[PDB]
């Protein structure tokens, strides 16, 4: 509540001193966003499973808001690697090498676990969440604890970083990683079970237009 | 002697005999009055032991078991040992014979089951042979460790000598905790069971702190052991003992003399000892 | 042409639609202004008459949306019929179709991402200004949408079971994984700071 | 032995085929009396041993034939037409009548039997005992009951569209409501397009090869004309003469593939593709 | 007497001993053009037989491009034939083929720069090529007097065929050395001909798309069909071969052939059926 005011333009400055996105292109840091952006405020884990004592009042935030608007995919290749492709001029290249694989995996692992163990993840949200859509709001809030906390540690990274050119070394377990979470989609069998007929049924498909 | 529950086993009828008997275990004595083939028959688990130097040829030599469960298997077929909510629909008792379903009865004090199972008893021929006294018998046992275990052991050690937790160290692992707790609620003789087949994490002496293993291999369950990681992928069980998939993407090498070349260097077996809880010893 | 079952389909909405729950705010939706152009409804991409409206550059520049290396859940996008076959019972009176088309659909996702890495040039040989990087996959995903929009009208009177079929639903599994890797594919090479 | 439905029936001599384990309900031999052609099979595997060596038939429809004469096997609709089943033996009508369910037909045979002596006398133990064996051969497979004790579900399918036709595809119906042992030699003689492994899915053909109408299973091409068909012309009325017109070859100097013979050859049948195959990753 | 093209190596496998417009050893056809010579037997209901020749597919499923590729465009030629990797003789008689002239003169001064040559080792290789430009000569149909097709034609289209349409494959065809035309038309068996009176369908579906970057072996459409055959991974998927052995019938079961044989294009006959005159001639239409 003290501090924040230099990052608030930490994470624009580089993007506002640059124009020159050619074929891929950033949202912001997604910079620009309403009361849950706002909301994300605090050093969490990315290490281990959300801590849900924190998330109570996001929680009846939530509740004034509809969820049935999330896909499952993380989108892990798609959303990170565009924002990956850049690099120092020709030196500390072990060290980038270093915290952006390790990084990766990190994420990799932990959407592993997630998938893992969303049973007692959301559970443990309806403890005291006895809300009605209390499911979709623990994977919505599953994805943006993890993009907030993503988007602090990019905030923290922030550098120069101006060489571009792909490396193929980094490029190549890109698709074991990413195929290995589309896969982690696919073992969820998202369970069927005579629940989900409680939800508006994807809005009814909206006169099919949406 | 024999010891082994299962070599207890016996018939009311004429027809079965139940000829797969009891592993020579069964006459020996770690008190755990099981055979390992009944441990394999019913919990998919081998029993094992670790020396440890007393700091000397003096030991302390704790028994373990291993795990058999491979990668593949989820959920119910992961179970270990149930809980008494629902020993039933794990096992299938009704597929298991009579003495067997009564027996667990006995476990999971179900006292409704045995009556109605006397009831049922009370104009069969095995009544008749008043057999019903051979589970009476084993009545007579169970109750003779009982009175060595439930009052004792445990309640004994609250006179402090000796704690275990069961406890996962780590804080960060959320789903241990309560489950210590639930371990209150079997039986002690299954306590007893599990706490002689499981290795703690830590040992306390006031003279040093030691620590068997990096992380823990176990978990307490909501209903009863599970062969499970506490958290990440399940590390690669090595079992080693329909037109499905076969499929092992084996390395190309085809050089076997290396193999001859090194059998000199330890062969480090891969089985998956039960790491656990937080031990406390006095002195 | 007219709305005639888009009628019908409202109908049948409104049947199912006993309920509200209104009030809660759609803060994620800001569905500006969509338009139904889809009348060509043609089973596979090769239409120059998609193209046709290129302008889309247009009201992109005002509203972009723009989705970079875009990726369909095709499970979730046909999963809520599963449940919907079961207003009559014991018969497969539409699903022994649903399954064939199901095959259909996932056929067309195999080979149309086969196809991409040649349709984009004669895009650009529909319009030379193309920005097809982003419109390829965009019509890609539209057309079945319009697909969709008229099964629905070939399906109509249909309501949620609460009984799955765990033959179908394995169906949709394993299309639905294949599809998914199908996307394994999508790479690029050396552009340099693009 | 004879697993033969000819072998069940009381010249007729059997192929020694159904005498083996395959099970399959009739010769060799009488797989031409009706039904036009050969089992066959696909040794399948992957690149060691062969695994799988899936069955298979090759048809031998004259490529001039047309109709009645393009169906294959007739639909429980107009069966009795197709056949003519009077041209044959009471023991024949009353198995064909049994495997189309035509109970009816069946009670009309035992109607007339009865009042006869010779079916007191002799018949009523031939025919009481090879309409149980029938009835029982029935019940080994009928894996629409019986614990569907013959293999699984399968996870097969057959009604796969091509990819131009309409959203149409129908008359599984019909397929199920056929006596469950004609679904099941259909099973031996089909392979799908497509296999799902697990993991995997393999194709073995750019193109299927017959089709399901609701007057039963037709040998057309889904397009265009028939392919011509060789009929090998090796085996099978005279009572009044029998005509054929056929476009046949002519000429010398077949002695030039003298050399050429050594050279690796392709057997030109044709084998039955239609449909899809799975293999569950588990049987939840 | 071996007559295979690779006899100008400086083995072939005995069949290239045969006087068969293969000119090629199925040695040499597999280790360059991955296939296996075949003859396709064609019977009467008669049983009056007839052949045609064939060489099934055989290069692997999975990989792509120029993976497919069996023959390169001569536009693209190298980037199979990547030279380097290749000795000069193989370098020189592709050239040759694909009318390299400049590489051949530039192979003719390297020769020289191969100072080495001062042996003579020329007379030799020389001599290989001039029995090598042989073959070619001999293939050439533009030659005045070679005998041309009377009564056949062919083209790699239906409708090219069916109405003589411009095809810009059956052009690029055309634009091949005679050489390669010749051994198109050698291996190539078509999924339709026409005859004086009749035509036969051999398939509804042919085998394979050829097209102007080379001989494409790419299905018109859908997945590839199953092909079956140190740090490195032999990386063996396997299955469940439980032997649930079943040969006691299945011996009898005739066995279907587990190949993909060629069915390419329309060939006609439309004039007085004449085949029979079996000469090797370049035949062109
Ligand atoms: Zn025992
Ligand atoms: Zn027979
Ligand atoms: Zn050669």
């Amino acid at each position: 509540l003290e501090d924040e005011d230099f990052l608030k333009l930490k994470a624009l400055e580089f993007s506002k001193d640059i124009v020159n996105e050619k074929l891929q292109k950033i949202i912001v840091v997604t910079d620009g966003m309403k009361r849950l952006y706002e909301y994300c405020n605090c050093k969490n884990s990315l290490e281990t499973l959300p801590s849900a004592a924190n998330y109570g009042s996001l929680l009846k935030r939530l509740n004034l808001y509809n969820l049935d608007h999330i896909e499952m995919n993380v989108n892990f290749y798609e959303l990170l690697f565009p924002l990956t492709l850049y690099n120092d001029n020709d030196n500390s290249d072990k060290t980038l090498s270093h915290q952006l694989v390790n990084y990766i995996f990190l994420a990799s692992n932990y959407f592993q676990n997630c998938a893992k163990n969303f049973n007692y993840m959301r559970e443990t949200f309806n403890v005291f969440g006895p809300f009605k859509q209390i499911d979709f709001m623990v994977m919505f809030v599953i994805k943006f604890n993890f993009l907030c906390d993503m988007r602090n540690f990019a905030k923290l990274i922030d550098e120069l970083v101006p060489n571009k050119q792909p490396n193929m070394r980094i490029h190549s377990v890109l698709v074991m990683r990413d195929k290995i979470v589309k896969l982690a989609f696919s073992n969820l069998q998202f369970q069927t079970f005579s629940k989900k007929d409680k939800s508006r049924n994807t809005k009814h498909l909206q006169r099919l237009i949406m | 002697v024999n010891r082994c529950i299962f070599a207890s086993i016996v018939s009311f009828d004429a027809c079965i005999t139940y000829k797969s008997p009891c592993s020579p275990d069964a006459y020996h004595d770690d008190g755990w009055f099981i055979c390992n083939n009944h441990l394999i028959k019913r919990f998919k688990m081998s029993k094992m032991v670790l020396p440890i130097f007393d700091e000397d040829d003096n030991q302390f030599k704790m028994t373990i078991a291993r795990h058999l469960v491979g990668n593949k298997e989820r959920g119910i077929k992961r179970i270990l040992i149930p809980s008494a909510t629902n020993y039933q629909d794990v096992f299938n008792l009704n597929s298991m014979m009579q003495a067997e379903q009564l027996i667990f009865h006995l476990i999971y004090n179900n006292e409704n089951a045995v009556n109605t199972i006397c009831d049922n008893l009370k104009y069969t021929e095995g009544f008749t042979s008043n057999t019903q006294r051979v589970i009476h018998s084993v009545y007579a046992t169970t109750k003779s460790i009982l009175d060595t275990t439930n009052p004792n052991t445990f309640c004994s050690r609250v006179s402090r000598d000796e704690l275990r937790f069961f406890d996962v160290t780590n804080a960060r692992a959320l789903r241990g905790g309560a489950g210590d707790q639930l371990f209150n609620n079997y039986s002690g003789f299954l306590q007893n069971l599990i706490r002689r087949a499981v290795a703690p994490e830590y040992l306390q002496i006031d003279t040093e702190e030691l620590r068997f293993r990096n992380c823990a291999t176990c978990i307490i369950d909501e209903t009863g052991l599970v062969a499970s990681v506490p958290d990440g992928p399940e590390l690669y069980n090595p079992i080693r003992s329909r037109l499905q998939i076969r499929n092992v993407l084996k390395f190309e090498g085809d050089t076997r003399e290396l193999d001859r070349t090194l059998s000199g260097y330890e062969e480090y077996p891969t089985y998956v000892p039960l790491f656990l809880g937080y031990q406390i010893i006095n002195s």
